[PDB]
């Protein structure tokens, strides 16, 4: 889906 | 529950062609707002598919908020992220006075005459990104909840540091329409200056003019 | 000065494809718009040029605030001021779904579950009348004024007639960003019928699509 | 110029 916030938020 | 104390934090913890250097430091604030968001009561308890469609339907407001308050004491312009500061006239030279006016007037110049401190920026911001109207969350009650909890600790807060001004709370609460309708319209520059081919978009503020997932 | 009751009364005095029966009957309350302004308290005082841009600046928000509480007891549908009852099936089959939806998600919905009445209506269309960032005011202070005044006694209204309800004042405040969304999506869609061709439009609501005198 | 609500106001 949306790759780079779910990264972030996921950290 | 929700601390006027801990949105303060947040802020202070967060605190760091003129349209290729916004975007620029747009995709670089985007970052940090993933940051701040965590730092705000209850925000990461929210399961985290609900984390995103928050920061995805606020994000544009919660940076616009962010820079117009960094702004307060430049005079005619902004103040980026980056340390550059944007004046009215390169704005107007590059194609998009009318929507540097409106943040100008709106917002900048609003904030500053009322001198709107960072708790109270911090709260209203909270209450941005825990906006319940927010398509495809799993729970909307319970961010209607926190939003409700944030609003509560912010005139808790306006009545205790400004008791000579009573309709502080509510004049706060009234730029709320003036950044959403600023918020669409930058977004909708954002999407022509992605479809002109001009200006360089960088991945993270790519992403967030991607469509969602129906 | 600015009394609740003067409000409620222009509230009652005001009182009576789809697309082409909505577009009808936003032709017709326009009229019915100009009528309920003059029995705003103040209003008329202010220059004709100043109530000319108030009126072009929120006739859409206005009129939405208005059907959609007039539809509160309406299950999944809006109740235009013609009488007709529009469900949200007849607005999907016709393409404008979307929008139909956030109107009866963010707006009817909210009315009804609150149970917001038409003293708190009127004071909040009052509030977008009176809205002090509508460009070309020849005294935005004036305006700026006037909304402050009707705050405070919508404020005050609250507090005496729901005084168990604490937050109620912040939470009538807080659907106008979703009202200011909506209204801006309802004029995009207008221009698209206008664009078209299809979908008749008459003479005032015509005249608001018009542009202005820069 | 916006004609019809400024004969409406007048009145
Ligand atoms: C500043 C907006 C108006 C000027 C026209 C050009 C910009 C349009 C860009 C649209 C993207 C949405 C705007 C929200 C936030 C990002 C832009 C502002 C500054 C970057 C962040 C920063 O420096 O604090
Ligand atoms: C009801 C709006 C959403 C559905 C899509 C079609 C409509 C778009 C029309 C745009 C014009 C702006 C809307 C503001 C008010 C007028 C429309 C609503 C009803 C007419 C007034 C009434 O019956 O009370």
């Amino acid at each position: 889906k949306h790759k780079i916030l779910h990264r972030l938020l996921q950290d | 529950d929700m601390p006027v104390e801990r949105i303060l934090e947040a802020e202070l913890a967060v605190e760091p062609d003129p349209v290729t250097n916004i975007c620029q430091a747009a995709d670089k604030q985007l970052f940090t707002l993933v940051e701040w968001a965590k730092r705000i009561p209850h925000f990461s308890e929210l399961p985290l598919d609900d984390q995103v469609i928050l920061l995805r339907a606020g994000w544009n407001e919660l940076l616009i908020a962010s820079f117009s308050h960094r702004s307060i004491a430049v005079k005619d312009g902004i103040l980026l992220a980056t340390g550059l500061h944007v004046h009215r006239n390169s704005a107007h030279s590059a194609g998009v006075g009318a929507i540097f006016d409106r943040v100008l007037t709106e917002l900048v110049s609003k904030m500053r005459d009322m001198q709107m401190d960072k708790t109270e920026l911090g709260c209203l911001r909270a209450i941005v990104l825990f906006n319940p109207d927010s398509k495809g969350l799993s729970n909307p009650a319970e961010v209607e909840a926190l939003r409700e909890k944030v609003y509560a600790s912010l005139e808790a807060y306006c009545k205790h540091k400004y008791p000579e001004q009573p309709g502080r709370f509510a004049k706060l609460l009234l730029r709320l329409p003036a950044l959403r309708s600023i918020g669409l319209k930058c977004l909708e520059h954002l999407f022509f200056f992605k479809l002109i081919g001009d200006t360089p978009i960088d991945t993270f503020l790519m992403e967030m003019l991607e469509a969602p997932h129906q």
